[PDB]
RNA sequence: AGAGUGUAGCUUAAAAGCACCCAACUUACACUUAGGAGAUUCAAUUGACGCUCUGA
């Protein structure tokens, strides 16, 4: 058979924050410290600020808290870097920084003959070469960077065919440890997107479903 | 150099076999280690010798072995079997044949 | 070489003097063991979450190698191959902020 | 009794096993033994964490000879465990390592260290 | 889901008070973790 | 568009039994003990909401 010969790419950036906690887990956590007090066992900050207070009102009758006033100053005076690098660009889909806490995905916008699809990284392959080194050569073709992704195994993850002559596209999963993507603001059109997005940029029955196979967290 | 050895035969096994008439306190089987277990009416000596209960008819038959739980040697080799595993072992009954008695009519009051 | 830190710390045996105090009163007690309740049915969810990710993503998976077997008869005896890559894998959890402006990169350390 | 049909019905140590490289041989690929090293500075992070992997082990049937630890060092002390992991298939080796990956805490290190 | 393992408890019977001490490595990583004598404000060069 | 159809995860179960979740003893798993969430796709054996596939 004519085989139009596609391999394929979805990177996945791990996220660098964790989640924010839900409404349940707080109570979740603040209920988990209140037993773990209740069971520990006679720190010595504690019997530094309760055993020798009752002597500091020993000799008077007859410090501890200046220790913990030091403590509160260098917590708010190191300020902390922003857990939310997002709402203040809100338009930067190009950015590393476009979501910290989720899972982002390369996606670009590629033209042909007769379809203008935006599309997930794809490549033409050829029988000499291997599947695993396909998706080896597409992190420095249209990226144009010095990435360091990190592929798992040789095993595909989805197969959605479609056919004018015959055709496959092969999703392949690799992670970024780090990434030199220079000149970020390139000629196309990269867009980082988590998961809600991704039913708004692919829309056919081949490309709606790419997100049955990508991490939900 | 190879002394020791003489020692007889033991003359254990089954006395009473397969649907023999046998009264309480025939002993059925004596054995060495647990080749049959006991069932309905047929006791353990302390020498796993297996003597009857009751007057009937002896059967050997296969059932489920269920060790107890204190027994922690077969309950650990029952926790190692497969999910579909069932042990069984050969088991020695005694149907007993009379009834344990009738009431008689002793006297008109 | 079996040597460990489980050991419980000699300290702490003798002051065990200085909470005598277990008490609640009863809708603190309430409270809480709606708590526990509720977030027995809240990791049945999650856990329900990630029996669905990785059951599809297998059958995905599966099939994938089921139509690269059927495709291809010379690629799906090579995509069952092991990298030889994964054997000095490491990779560090997530964090609160990414790491931060240029410096000041300091303690004593002693 | 031998000359019976019912020979053998008794018997069950053929239904216990009373009594390592990397097994790639000509389709079933799988790995060796695996080490999982977790390191963290929280004896509550390092432990809690330990157990979820062989929760996420004991429910897709894959064999876990030993779940020890390290010793620490005084820094201060990092705790690390250690999750004996054996046989995983080329389907399930990207999907149960990025679970693991995409549970990772806070500030924990993997491992997929090996024997020795 | 980074949030899985960490809601825990020290699950030991013989221990102090543990402290959620914020905690940086070196360049801006602030993680918390449990240690005695509340700082909240951790460093290493 | 057509075919297969459809009890919570599975069931030649008929509102069930196993699987399943958390907590405590366990380094941990396991066991056990305390708790937890569950369904017959709606309308009269029948028809039309949902899923799987073969198509454009
Ligand atoms: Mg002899
Ligand atoms: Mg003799």
């Amino acid at each position: 058979s004519p085989w139009r010969l596609l391999g394929a790419l979805c990177l996945q950036r791990p996220p660098v924050v964790s989640k924010p906690l839900t409404p349940l887990q707080e109570e979740m956590a603040s209920l988990l410290q209140q037993i773990e007090i209740e069971r520990s066992l006679y720190s010595d900050h504690e019997l530094r600020a309760l055993d020798e207070n009752q002597r500091l009102a020993k000799k008077k009758a007859d410090l501890a808290q200046d220790l913990e006033d030091m403590w509160e100053q260098k917590f708010l005076q190191f300020k902390l870097g922003a857990r939310i690098t997002e709402a203040d660009e809100k338009n930067d889909r190009t950015s590393l920084n476009r979501k910290l806490d989720r899972n982002l995905v390369l996606l670009v916008r590629e033209k042909f003959g007769d379809q203008d699809v935006w599309i997930l990284p794809q490549a033409e392959w050829q029988p000499g070469e291997t599947l695993r080194g396909t998706a080896e050569r597409t992190l420095a073709t249209l990226s144009e960077n010095n990435m360091e992704a990190k592929f798992l195994g040789n095993a595909p993850c989805g197969h959605y065919t479609f056919k004018f002559l015959g055709a496959k596209v092969f999703f392949f999963k690799a992670l970024l440890l780090t990434g030199d993507f220079s000149q970020a603001g390139n000629k196309g059109h990269h867009v980082w997107v988590t998961k809600d997005e991704l039913g708004d940029y692919l829309k056919p029955k081949y490309l709606a479903q790419v997100r049955r196979f990508v991490s939900d967290l | 150099k190879n002394l020791g050895g003489k020692s007889s035969g033991r003359r254990q096994g089954i006395k009473k076999m397969e649907g023999h008439y046998v009264h309480a306190g025939n002993i059925i089987a004596t054995q060495r280690h647990f080749r049959w277990h006991p069932g309905a009416h047929v006791g353990v000596g302390k020498n796993k010798c297996l003597y009857a209960l009751e007057e009937g008819i002896v059967r050997y038959t296969k059932e489920v072995y269920v060790p107890h739980p204190r027994n922690t040697e077969a309950v650990d080799l029952i926790t190692r079997l497969p999910k579909g595993a069932v042990l069984y072992k050969t088991f020695v009954h005694v149907v007993p044949a009379k009834p344990e008695g009738t009431f008689k009519l002793v006297a008109m009051l | 070489i079996p040597i460990e830190d489980f050991i419980t710390p000699l300290k702490f045996l003798d002051k065990a003097r200085e909470r005598p105090q277990v008490e609640l009163t009863f809708e603190e007690t309430e409270r809480r063991a709606l708590l526990l309740k509720k977030w027995s049915l809240y990791k049945q969810q999650e856990r329900k979450m990630e029996r669905d990710t990785i059951r599809a993503m297998l059958e995905a998976q599966q099939e994938a190698l089921e139509e690269l077997q059927l495709e291809s008869p010379k690629l799906h005896a090579e995509a069952i191959k092991r990298d030889p890559n994964l054997f000095p894998f490491e990779k560090e959890g997530p964090h609160y902020t990414p790491p931060i402006p240029n410096y000041q990169p300091p303690e004593g350390r002693y | 009794y031998k000359t019976k049909p019912t020979h053998g019905i008794g018997k069950y140590k053929h239904l216990i096993k009373a009594e390592v490289r990397a097994i790639n041989l000509g389709t079933d690929y799988e790995y060796g033994v695996l080490n999982i090293h977790l390191t963290a500075y929280d004896m509550t992070l390092a432990e809690s964490y330990a157990q979820y992997v062989h929760n996420l082990c004991n429910s897709l049937s894959i064999k876990v000879e030993e779940s020890y630890a390290m010793p620490t060092k005084t820094i201060l002390t990092t705790h690390e465990r250690v999750v004996q992991i054996s046989g995983l298939s080329a389907t399930f080796a990207e999907i149960f390592l990025e679970i693991i990956q995409s549970s990772l805490p806070e500030g924990v290190r993997l491992s997929v260290k090996e024997h020795t | 889901d980074s949030s899985r393992a960490s809601l825990t408890r020290v699950h030991r019977q013989a221990y102090a008070r543990l402290y959620p001490v914020l905690l940086v490595k070196q360049d801006g990583s602030t993680i918390h973790i449990r240690y005695r004598e509340p700082r909240r404000m951790l460093a290493m060069p």
